[PDB]
């Protein structure tokens, strides 16, 4: 019966909330009150990568930390060499409405997707010296929002149909589908050990998924609007959510509860991108207000602003060695900060 | 530098010249967001994405139909938005009004002009002449409305007045709405071309400090 | 008597203040920094130079206080006149392209092109200032036909071609705006009538600007030609001709202030 | 219809409930331990001299 099911569901929700509260001993700030503040941090635009026509939605660094791929709404996928600004590749796109891009850890393929509902994989290394579509992945009902390569033959994609899927490039089939989100899924981030991933949707909630099994391990709430960005902590036991209510929050899988809030009275626009540093002590976040703010992830006090974009900062990433920060924006410009 | 550095530089320069050729070829096109509603004749207005290409007066237009609160951010730099409503029926006309309100007051589309096509005017004329369905049942302010067959003009001008009254409640001249009456008609491409030319002229006036 | 000099002082001070505020607004505010504003600030620089060079001449008149090489003043005056007039022509061409051919765009990342055009204009004006390097009159008495041909060349180059180009392009702009004012939804005001008034006002301002250029620059060249062809109570006429000559560059930024409301806000903010 | 989805969500929340949960105090403690462990490996936090910086 539906009524008794709802009653037991709400009572178990109450008991899980009570257990979550009981597991809370002290706040993050109380323990991290004696830590020495990182202080003001200044970042200068070392390189400005020019060549994109329309606004830029996504970028991704390679494992080599030298090469990176950026996607623009002009239907061009350009692979840069941030050391020398030289454009290594420039891949035309079948659909000019790309919303995400990825760089394989091996560096052999790149992926992109968007309003076409399809994740396209391009082979970067060919004997003829030209890049062509290695495989077209179809099956998602809604627009693609994110996609990350688990390996050379696996990729997890998040779409606007409130679902996440695990694919197989060799066969082009959905190995596992992750269901349970209520609204459009906006971002995801693979764990450092490539065993779990977290997804932030528009239902103001984030869920933890396991690729091997394929069910929602944990559910996290606390945001009051659409979650636009999400990323894992370097240690892999925490993640940060950047949502549209102009706040960022930290969640710990072990504690299964919200940890810290990164918000300010002056900022009223939502978060577009979220990423940590090499050590995790520094949390960078993009903003709708044309600027990128730098947060100290332990104290929740701002420590810098990456101003320099005359339009919306739609994406940002930190190299694997943590030696650079690239922030694409709606002005069709990428900027390397160091 | 070294020989391989020169090879990388020449590869980059060929890529850059191809990119500039592509930009010169593809930034002369005007992107249009066909964003009407179902049963409104939106698809057959010009003789998960449905892009259509048409050319008028040696100018390339690119219309995009999607088949909403999140992917609408992608159409931030479109030249204009084409909105198509079904003026024949009145039960869903308030829904069209609400959709136009939400589109006009959208934060991402606060600088994008909207071309409004009041489609299916022949059915509107047939319905208003029949008399079985009265607009006052759905819009009681129509009974007290007087125009500035006469009743056909009264009804169509009343609907257009409602839409433009919604349009002018906000914006402060940053973007305006162009209302058109559409049947079957084969002149909609010229209307879109003229409206986009006016929009671009206004943009040039604003960017050249002339207004 | 001394009343005419009061108008001189107020006009030149107003022009200097206007161009100083214009360049201050342009450099402080990055919002109005793009291709169309490069030639506007070039005109502001040209007018600033022209007024700062027009101050010492009537300061000295009221032989010559400066040195003989202090030649450089006439050179800088002529090159400032050249850059002002030629930048007026270039702005006229850019406005014609923007208004009459809006679909055919080009400004976006062409800062190099407009900077090259402005630099070429300035260099060509500087070269045109060279033929005056002979010799504070410009030429001695013996140069009868030479001063005649130089007067005709300066008059034509600085007043016939630029006035013709400016008048043609700006008349086309005004006609295009008056014709395009009929392509607007018309009814249901607060979004359509405002555009009608704006386009009509721009056309009228443009025509007034052309007429003011012609009227303000005519007397100086007329007096130069009359003096070359062949002072009892003509000094008042010479002074009035000079004031009318440099009043055009003074009024050049006032047209931008009159037209653009955003420029009005920036002007008031930096005032 | 909706009964199957309700059963699925109830089972999901039930397996979410019986998970080992760690006290937030030691959670913050090991977060600090990790961030201090990699403190000098973060050039963004602690800038390195430009001699070896590939972004002159």
């Amino acid at each position: 019966e539906l009524d008794q099911l709802r009653q037991e569901a709400e009572q178990l929700k109450n008991q899980i909330r009570d257990a979550r509260k009981a597991c809370a001993d002290a706040t993050l700030s109380q323990i991290t009150n004696n830590i020495d503040p990182v202080g003001r941090i200044q970042m200068r635009t070392r390189r400005t990568l020019r060549g994109h026509l329309a606004k830029i939605y996504a970028m991704h660094w390679g494992t080599d930390s030298r090469l990176l791929v950026s996607a623009s709404q002009d239907g061009k996928l350009i692979i840069w060499d941030s050391y020398t600004t030289n454009k290594v590749h420039a891949i035309p796109l079948r659909s000019s409405w790309v919303m995400t891009c990825a760089y394989a850890p091996s560096g052999n393929y790149v992926a992109c997707g968007g309003l076409d509902n399809i994740c396209s994989i391009y082979n970067l290394k060919t004997r003829e010296g030209n890049v062509r579509v290695s495989r077209e992945l179809a099956g998602h009902t809604g627009y693609l929002s994110c996609c990350r390569f688990l390996d050379d033959n696996q990729i997890v994609t998040s779409s606007g149909d409130t679902t996440c899927a695990l694919w197989d490039i060799e066969t082009g089939q959905q190995t596992t589908t992750f269901t349970g989100h209520t609204g459009d899924v906006m971002s995801l981030s693979l764990a450092p050990d490539t065993r779990l991933f977290v997804s932030g949707a528009c239902d103001a909630s984030a869920k933890l998924w396991d690729v091997r099994e394929g069910m929602c391990r944990q559910t996290f709430t606390g945001h009051e609007s659409d979650i636009n960005a999400i990323c894992f902590f370097p240690n892999g036991n925490a993640f940060a959510t950047g949502s549209d209510d102009a706040t960022c929050r930290l969640f710990d899988l072990r504690a299964d509860q919200e940890l810290m809030t990164y918000s300010h009275d002056n900022i009223i626009c939502g978060i577009t991108s979220v990423s940590f540093s090499k050590s995790g002590r520094l949390l960078l976040a993009g903003y709708d207000d044309f600027n990128c703010n730098v947060w100290d992830a332990l104290k929740a006090d701002r420590a810098g602003v990456l101003a320099g974009h005359d339009n919306r900062v739609s994406c940002l990433g930190v190299t694997d060695d943590g030696m650079a920060v690239a922030t694409g924006s709606w002005d069709s410009f990428l900027k390397i900060w160091n | 530098v070294s020989a391989e550095d020169k090879a990388a530089a020449e590869r980059s320069k060929m890529i850059d010249k191809n990119l500039r050729e592509d930009g010169e070829k593809a930034r002369r096109t005007l992107r249009l967001l066909l964003l009407g509603a179902d049963n409104s004749g939106k698809s057959t207005i010009v003789k998960g994405i449905f892009e259509t290409k048409f050319q008028v007066d040696k100018v390339n237009f690119h219309m995009f139909d999607v088949g909403r609160r999140k992917w609408i951010q992608c159409f931030n730099d479109v030249t204009a938005i084409i909105f198509v409503v079904d003026s024949s029926d009145y039960n869903r006309l308030q829904e069209a009004l609400n959709d136009f309100k939400s589109i006009w007051n959208n934060r991402w589309l606060r600088t994008i002009s909207v071309i409004l096509f009041l489609n299916k005017q022949d059915l509107l004329a047939e319905k208003v002449l029949a008399g079985k369905s009265k607009i006052e049942d759905y819009f009681p302010e129509f009974a007290r409305y007087t125009t500035p067959d006469p009743r056909v003009t009264r009804a169509k001008y009343f609907i257009r007045k409602e839409f433009v009254d919604i349009s002018t409640a906000s914006g402060d001249g940053r973007h305006i709405c162009y209302p058109h009456f559409t049947c079957v008609d084969t002149e909609n491409a010229r209307r879109i071309f003229n409206d986009c030319k006016d929009i671009i002229l206004q943009m040039n006036l604003r960017e050249y400090n002339l207004v | 008597l001394c009343a005419i000099y009061i108008t001189y002082a107020v006009i030149i001070s107003v022009g200097i203040l206007g161009n100083a505020i214009l360049i201050k607004v342009f450099f402080k505010t990055k919002s109005m920094q793009t291709v169309p504003n490069i030639f506007i600030t070039s005109l502001a620089f040209g007018d600033l130079l022209l007024l700062l060079t027009c101050v010492p001449v009537d300061a000295t008149h009221y032989g010559w206080l400066f040195g003989r090489i202090g030649k450089v003043l006439s050179f800088i005056r002529l090159t400032s006149v050249g850059v002002s007039v030629f930048t007026l022509t270039i702005l006229s061409a850019d406005r014609y392209k923007a208004v009459v051919k809006p679909l055919e765009r080009q400004p976006s990342n062409a800062i190099l092109k407009t900077c090259v055009k402005a630099g070429c204009v300035w260099i060509v004006s500087m070269i045109f200032a060279l033929p005056e390097a002979i010799f504070c009159t410009s030429y001695p008495v013996s140069k009868k036909l030479l001063q005649e041909i130089h007067s005709l060349l300066c008059f034509l180059v600085f007043y016939i071609i630029p006035l013709s180009i400016i008048s043609v392009y700006y008349s086309l702009i005004a006609r295009t705006l008056y014709k395009s004012t009929l392509n607007i939804p018309t009814e249901e005001q607060s979004h359509a009538r405002k555009q009608i008034e704006s386009r009509k006002r721009i056309a009228r301002t443009v025509l007034v600007l052309v007429a003011l250029f012609a009227l303000c620059w005519l007397p100086n060249h007329l007096l130069y030609l009359y003096h070359s062809f062949t002072s009892a109570m003509h000094f008042i006429f010479t002074i009035f001709s000079r004031v009318l000559a440099f009043s055009n560059s003074c009024v050049n930024p006032f047209a931008l202030y009159w037209l653009s409301k955003s420029f009005q806000k920036h002007f008031k903010a930096q005032l | 219809a909706s009964i199957a989805q309700a059963r699925k969500l109830v089972e999901q929340l039930k397996m979410e409930a019986n998970i080992d949960r760690i006290k937030v105090s030691k959670a913050a403690a090991d977060l600090m331990a990790y961030c201090e462990a990699h403190a000098k490996e973060d050039p963004l936090l602690t800038p390195v001299p430009a001699s070896e910086n590939p972004f002159r």
